[PDB]
RNA sequence: UAUAAGAAAUUAUUAAGAGCAAGAGAAUUAUUUCAUUUAUAGUGAUUAUUAAUAAACGAGGAUUAGGAGAAAUCUUAGUAAUUGUGAAUUAAAAGUAAAAAUCCGAUAAUAAUGGAAUGAUAAAAGCUAUUUAAGGUAAGAUUAAUAAAUUUAAUCCCGAGAAUAGAAACUCUUGAAGAAGUAAAUUAUCUACCCGUCUUGAAACACGGACCAAGGAGUCUAACAUGGAUGCGAAUGAGAAUAGCAGGAAAGCUAUAACAUGAAGAGAAAACGAAAAACUAUGAGAGUGUAGAAAUACAUUUAGCAAUAGUAUCUUUCAA
RNA sequence: UUCCACCUGAAUAUUCCCUUAGGAAGGUCAAAGUAUUAAUAGUAUUGAUUGGUAAAGAUAAUGAUUAGGUGU
RNA sequence: AUAAACAUACUUUGAAUCGGCCAAGUCUGGUAAGCAGGACUGGCGAUGCGGGAUGAACCGAACGUCGAGAUAAAGUGCCAAA
RNA sequence: AAAAUGAAGACAUUUUAACGAGUAAGGAAACGAAAUGGCGUAAGGACAACAAAAGUAGUAAAGAUUUAAAGUAAUUUAGAU
């Protein structure tokens, strides 16, 4: 035989869209084309992050897109994932591209003057990106990540699971 | 010296470096070991480091020039054949009669039976 | 395929032809030449042999020359015999301890 | 619709005729390989041409009576110091120091002739012919100076690239009177200990198993967690009970609603309850120019999300 | 303790137990899911070190042991 | 110096397991043991194949289904290929 | 594994390269370039002659015995009785 220090075994990367969505099929259609033939590491990126799982897809609120678009007036925000909305805080005036919008952060976004665009529409108007900004919601954020490890630890305790009798 | 036992060794000469080369030559493109067919794809692997064609990647091994590690790790390790490895057996040294160690010159007769 | 990936193929093939040609032809014209010094030792051997072979007083130059040189090259023959010989005791002597 | 392709059917001749499959060849080949032969820049030894000195060694040495050998003409035989061999060394002749054979070293490569296994059939970065000439590094050849030379000069030869013209479509045998393949039975060579299980280890002198059919063993309810697909998203659920609708309905539809989890956290508790509209580091992406030149490789401008780490600041606690 | 094929593929260390025919933390392993990635090494070399094993010693320190001279 | 992009860093969830056995240019107790217990590595367990007649561990070498060749341990009077 | 192609072909595409032993154990379903691929038992909801008589069946169902074919295999298909 042959000395080899592993086998071979799956590539444990993602290249389709995870379930039945018909719509989200097509895109990873779209975009794995549009990667290929372009050559666009903006195309790359989308259709890479298209294929990732719910929980790896982290929600960004109107008030995180229109921090990070301030120094970026006339420019499109591109988040592959939902965009929800901050009630705390007022919203200006932006291009914001993202897979789903929620009721209230549509009516937000388009009543102070801004547009909401879907995926292929952005492919149409700007296909290799280029008045784009890539933004990604965060992952720590969840409170699974706070019970991961030993309670025990000396130094990052977990968050014990509560139970019977948990004082 | 510390694999001695696992491997036998020795110097070769030009004529043996360039049967080993044109008949058990390749190439490790894209992850994927490639023969060595022409010179365009020998160009394509190796013409960052001006060796286009395959009498330039002779030459270098033989020689051992400036860019011999490049050269070296871009060529795959050569399948060789077999032969009558020793005159005893293969478990004593080739001082001895047997088959691993330092064959120095006389490698040469074994590569000819084993190309 | 060996052009294909090595056209100085055709270049040392030829002239390697050319080296061949020749080359066997030095045999054959070292042949006729040392059939002449082997038929002219012959009559210099059943020519010495058969009458004188007491009588042993035979003749020191029975064997009789074939090729023919100029003077200059007659000394450079005697010249590279004595080099030869020179080399052959330089050997000698080494091996010797 | 315009042009070749130009099908089927027909006319005259005969070197006069399918498909498929199996086998044997033919010509040119791809990968691997078997057998035989052939050259491998040994300056190694022998391979009858004469003579001399030898370091050593045994014998011999001075008339045909009986013979051996050869058609020789020349040797052999046995009944007081002439001569024989000779490692090695030397002289003369021959020798430009590559023949053939054997041995000793070095190697195993190019080629040719016959096959074998899996294929292919096509025309060339095939091969061949004509033109000019990059080249021939001991060695393509002939010459001269000289020479323990892979040292020099000359003119003859051949000739890579390229341009221009050339050529491949075949034979035989067997098969619905049963081909090739496959299957069953028998024979022959090689091959084969009883399954399941505990065990370091069972074919075991360890246990269960006489045989057959049917039945036969990770399921259901409830709480939590991770995870993959789904809806909505600072909210989600409200098939909580329950109340209405059409239809007659254990199904379906509708109820601004108590509550559950979450949006706020720390403290035993009293009492409390979050910004310096943050900072630093590396990091995703987007352009312009040059070049290789096929893709791609550098120079430079810009943004700096996620993640990790470290900082200020703030709520609670004796203590973060 | 009931179907097939394919891929990867182990363990007898350590801590605690009324523990010793058994458990939990942990190591080995599998499957899911990520990150452009101060995030490669059961290797050799050069350079500065660490150690007290094999060996060695035995009027060199602590011990063990056979004798022979010289002096009081 | 050499190797390394199906590299590297992992995160989460979880299975089985912690009766072991053998070898030795190794050690300790023992007269000794196919005895008892350890250091380092390789194996058997979990493993078939070629050889040692036969054998869990020895030697060669680890396995998708086949054809052709060159081999390894080891062998060439017959069983038995040479 | 990487490149190419990609609304539907089909054989779960095309090419190149590396690999394939294994007890305990793991790899649930779905996921177009598919985050392993499939066979079988029974029941429930659909689909099954697209032109207004729409899967098979007394011109012989299920079952049983065998003969052959397809599949590496689980098994499936057809003939005869």
């Amino acid at each position: 035989a042959i000395d080899l220090d592993r086998h071979h075994v799956r590539k444990h990367v993602s290249k389709t869209a995870r379930g039945n969505n018909a719509y989200m099929k097509l895109l990873v259609r779209l975009y794995g084309f549009l990667a290929r033939r372009t050559q666009s590491k903006f195309a790359k990126t989308i259709l890479h992050r298209l294929c990732l799982s719910r929980v790896n897809r982290p929600i960004v609120s109107t008030s995180k897109l229109a921090c990070l678009m301030k120094k970026h007036p006339e420019e499109t925000a591109v988040c592959v994932n939902t965009v929800t909305y901050d009630s705390r805080y007022p919203v200006p005036k932006m291009n914001v591209c993202a897979l789903k919008f929620t009721k209230t952060a549509e009516a937000a976004i388009t009543k102070a003057g801004g547009k909401c665009l879907r995926f292929d529409e952005l492919a149409l108007k700007a296909p290799t990106g280029r008045k784009t900004v890539l933004i990604r919601g965060k992952r720590n954020v969840r409170e699974a990540l706070k019970h991961f490890g030993k309670v025990c630890a000396k130094k990052n305790p977990a968050k014990q699971y509560k139970g019977k009798q948990t004082k | 010296r510390l694999v001695d036992p696992y491997v036998t060794y020795g110097y070769p000469t030009l004529e043996t470096v360039q049967k080993l080369i044109y008949k058990r030559g390749a190439l490790k493109i894209n992850g994927n070991r490639m023969p060595i067919t022409s010179n365009c794809m020998i160009k394509k692997a190796l013409g960052d480091k001006d060796v286009v064609c395959v009498d330039d990647l002779v030459h270098e091994i033989y020689t051992v020039g400036k860019h011999f590690k490049e050269v070296n790790n871009k060529l795959a390790p050569f399948k060789l054949n077999g032969a009558k490895i020793a005159e005893k057996n293969k478990k004593i040294h080739f001082i001895l009669g047997g088959g691993f160690g330092n064959r120095e010159l006389l490698i040469n007769k074994l590569l000819a039976n084993m190309i | 395929a060996m052009v294909k990936l090595n056209p100085y193929a055709k270049i040392a093939s030829h002239k390697l032809a050319q080296v061949a040609k020749a080359q066997a032809a030095h045999k054959a014209q070292y042949a006729a030449k040392m059939e002449k010094i082997l038929a002219a030792k012959k009559e210099a051997l059943n020519q010495s042999v058969a009458k004188r072979f007491i009588k042993v007083k035979v003749e020191n130059n029975l064997l009789k020359a074939t090729v023919k040189r100029t003077a200059k090259q007659d000394a450079y023959m005697k010249k590279y015999d004595g080099i030869v010989k020179a080399n052959a005791k330089k050997y000698a002597e080494k091996i010797g301890f």
